[PDB]
């Protein structure tokens, strides 16, 4: 069964960088595309960013609200997908998803896959 | 002596389903054979748009097709570990999904398109249809009356690519008896049935088939009837029914299957969703006819449908003329039916058409280690794009029986009895035995072709099968040669 | 860019009767013949769950009872009768062209 | 070219794609003569007639051998290799019935 | 991270600057029946009653030679014939809308497959002239 | 640069080794004297 493990959120000051890994169990997650999806607190979900899989390039996409404040990447040698946020704001503080598309390009896909996600807290 | 000379349509403007009329001119006294000349367009697919992942659009002939996701097998359902999908071209190019414009199906024309080019042929005088013929007696005439030498030429007469020989470089092998070189014989072909982005202009040449264009001695004379009398109506086929469309993306899998030997598969299948081919454009329609300077036996044909299971008989007085020989060709329905993918490959196939499918696959094994070597390591299985399709034609009637009136005259004789043993044994050198068991031979009066002297003359067509019945029906095409007197 | 509306925000309908989630976008979600909306649900403490693609399709865990929206630039998610296992809220995706976004978040609770 | 294709990974975790592959072509390749016609259109001019006047090449090599000449006239696989007839049937009977 | 080494034309690796390494395969020509003859020519002292070359000699073997009579003439101008071949038993899926088929292969051995060493090559080149086309139309020797 | 099909070659028949050969159906001619034409058939009355 395919599973999405995050990691992870903490107390994070309103200046700082987070380095977010979700690690896939799937045996198609290289192949698959990734999306960091958030939810804030007293608001409904917000996408994120949205990167390919293998095959036909390595494409990302962003968020207008985050664009150049975040940066998306995959090392599928280990099945992990990062996210990176630069310079995070107070209102940054949500629960954080990593949804697996089981599909190559992140055109058009569907986020079937989820994980727990994880808690980032900026105080 | 004898010249030639050309007639021009009559029609105005041919296009593809319609009727075009021919005008034969007084220029002589007889004038016996005539080919109809015409140059089909150039023809493609309209550029398509690459199908998103997860997606299952509606296909031709009522069957679905789908680009799974990954992690499923080919219905997206049912999920199947490691399977990658990905779009390729047919000759390995990767198509990025969602792209606007990003291929073309591969247009190829029907096996003998000429023959289908020519659905009904018809000799008018002021109306009073002397000889109405179709594609099927065509056929028929094609897999019998033609020798066989004269084949290639004939497949380029109507369009059918003939197969070119090539050689590979000299090769080692060993010779056992109970150290030599060899070269392996290959065959390749290149002709409007090959699937191509662009097919080039065809130029097709049609014989037309009457009665006095056997011999150079029964040519009609063109004087006791006047020229503006004299009309030849063909009906041609539809755009649909003379080139098809072949799949120009694949839905390529790869399937990583996991342990000792791990084995990477790679298998594909086509995406085919009906593009539009242009309208061809008909041009250079001439219709050549030999002018010479200075009792009969005509095709006498009657093809009717059978839809009853697994015996019939049915019910005909038309034919009273006598006859020399009898030419038999069962055609399922299915053969020539829009539904058939295969339709056109199988026009022209007398018996049940069943496909053997060969998957060449690449193989390799490959250990990294030397410790534990008893299985390989990893196994790559690569399978080609496109398998090796062979159209197996198998036979319908298990025994055949043309019941005349007072007497019984063939009964219940196998199908493989006539088919075989009569083309071998009667005609002389003129009757090619066919390779088709539907294509059948049955003889009544006397030998079909040596000389032209009867020694002797004189028929309810009926059948038991094994083939199903109302599911898919069968009709019955006759090219009998019937002798005529004129006076 | 496009951006979708959800007129409803909180239904509180009886038990065993229908219910109904309005999406509206900018401008059509229509793009290869078949419409680019996405419904999501989420239940109280749980991860977000895919409902409905494609618009008109569903998920295997999906019961019959959640309807397949509508066509065009407006559509309806329709509930035929709530079993309190649906309490939660409802998402409106759109699945056209990145970026992607999400819609108001409808909070479905019984009365 | 016959060319043979392998594709292998040595691990389970990145299998997207092949950790390596092994293009293999022959020695000599697999090569075919392919004959294409050089004439478009044919003419025997004679003296006081034109005679054969801007015939096709196809229409010559193809429809004169498949239609006159009997049982002995093989059609040739050559597109260059055209046959014409200009008095009567090339070989049926040893008796001429013009020229 | 093109490497260039030399080998023998089945696979066989050459040493660089060996002397005596290697030899290149002679193959006869296509038909060198016909190539041989290259002018055939009929002379009653002088006065040419036939003279002909190659060229129609190809003419008339791709039109009136009855291609039945191929083999046995690839035989007599020395041309390889293709020599059929099978394989073992294989697997197919018969889909209609499970079956043991062989596959078929040709395979040639003759002068034009280019060998190391080729044997001495018999030709049986016919004489084409008038009076060869039928028995009655021979001349005569007493004139 | 151009487009082609390889044309392959497959038996079916008794010869191919089959693990279930069906029941084959043998039509095998006779040949004598008079087989070779038609006006060459013996009476069967002398």
């Amino acid at each position: 069964e395919v599973k999405l493990v995050e990691s992870g959120g903490g107390l994070v000051q309103p200046g700082g960088s987070l380095k977010l890994s979700c690690v896939g169990s799937g045996s198609t997650f290289s192949s698959d595309a990734v999306s960091w999806v958030r939810q804030a607190p007293g608001k409904g979900l917000e996408w994120l960013a949205g990167i390919d899989g293998d095959g036909g390039g390595g494409s990302t996409y962003y968020a207008d609200s985050v664009k150049g404040r975040f940066t998306i990447s995959r090392d599928n040698s280990q099945k992990t997908a990062y996210l990176q946020m630069n310079s995070l704001r107070t209102d940054d503080t949500a629960r954080y998803y990593c949804a697996e598309c089981p599909m190559v390009l992140l055109a058009k896909c569907s986020m079937e896959f989820w994980g727990p996600g994880v808690e980032v807290v900026v105080s | 002596g004898f010249e030639y000379n050309k007639v021009r349509p009559h029609t105005g403007t041919p296009t593809l389903g319609n009727k075009l009329t021919f005008g034969i001119p007084q220029y002589g006294d007889f004038f016996h054979d005539m080919v109809g000349h015409h140059i089909l367009g150039a023809c493609h697919s309209s550029w398509q748009d690459a199908p998103i992942q997860g997606t299952s659009q509606m296909g031709a002939h009522g069957q679905l097709q789908t680009f799974p996701r990954n992690g499923y097998d080919w219905d997206n359902q049912t999920p199947l570990e490691g399977a990658v999908y990905t779009l390729v071209d047919p000759f390995g190019r990767p198509i990025v999904p969602g792209t606007k414009n990003a291929y073309r199906n591969l247009v190829y024309y029907c096996e003998y398109p000429g023959e289908r080019l020519y659905e009904n042929v018809r000799f008018d005088v002021n109306g009073n249809s002397l000889d109405e013929y179709s594609s099927d007696v065509t056929t028929l005439v094609r897999k019998f009356c033609i020798p066989g030498d004269k084949m290639t030429g004939y497949k380029h007469l109507v369009g059918q690519e003939v197969s070119v020989e090539g050689t590979s470089g000299p090769l080692l092998c060993n010779i056992h008896d109970l150290l030599d070189i060899r070269r392996n014989v290959h065959y390749s072909c290149n002709g409007p049935q090959t699937p191509k982005y662009y097919q080039p202009p065809l130029a097709l040449w049609i014989k037309l088939r009457f009665w006095f264009n056997e011999n150079v001695n029964l040519a009609i004379p063109s004087v006791s009837i006047p020229f503006g009398e004299r009309f030849i109506t063909i009906k041609l086929a539809s755009q649909k029914d003379l080139v098809n469309e072949f799949p120009g993306l694949f839905v390529r899998q790869s399937r990583f299957i996991a342990g000792r030997p791990s084995r990477r598969n790679i298998r594909f299948k086509p995406w085919f969703i009906p593009g539009v081919i242009n309208e061809i454009s008909l041009t250079n329609n001439e219709l050549y006819i030999n002018n010479l300077f200075v009792l009969i036996r005509v095709h006498k044909t009657q093809v009717t449908h059978t839809n009853n299971n697994h015996h019939d008989e049915k019910l005909m007085s038309a034919l009273k003329w006598p006859i020399e020989y009898m030419f038999i060709g069962l055609k399922p329905t299915w053969n020539i039916s829009d539904q058939n993918p295969h339709q056109h490959r199988d026009w022209h196939k007398f018996g049940h058409v069943v496909n053997a499918i060969m998957q060449p696959t690449h193989h390799a094994e490959i250990s990294f280690q030397d410790r534990d070597t008893a299985l390989p390591d990893a196994c790559s299985s690569i399978s080609d794009i496109s398998p090796v399709t062979y159209p197996i034609t198998l036979p319908i009637i298990k025994n055949i029986s043309v019941t005349a009136h007072g007497i019984n005259l063939i009964d219940k004789f196998p199908s493989k009895f006539c088919s075989s043993y009569i083309p071998f044994h009667y005609g002389g050198n003129a009757i090619k035995t066919p390779d088709d068991p539907g294509a059948m031979m049955i003889t009544f009066a006397l030998k079909p072709r040596e000389e032209y002297q009867p020694s002797g003359h004189i028929f309810y067509i009926s059948w038991d099968t094994d083939y199903v019945g109302s599911i898919t029906t069968a009709d019955l095409v006759v090219s009998a040669s019937a002798i005529n007197f004129l006076l | 860019d496009i951006v979708l509306t959800q007129t409803p925000r909180s239904l509180s309908v009886s038990p065993g009767e229908p219910a109904s989630i309005s999406c509206r976008s900018s401008q059509s979600l229509e793009e290869y013949g078949k419409n680019w909306l996405s419904w999501y649900q989420q239940k109280p403490g749980q991860s977000p769950r895919l409902l409905i693609y494609q618009a008109t399709n569903r998920a295997s865990w999906v019961p019959e009872r959640f309807s397949g929206s509508g066509s065009g630039t407006d559509f309806t998610l329709k509930i035929s009768r709530v079993e309190a296992e649906d309490v939660g809220v409802y998402y409106c995706f759109q699945d056209l062209q990145p970026p992607n976004g999400f819609g108001a978040g409808t909070k479905l609770e019984l009365k």
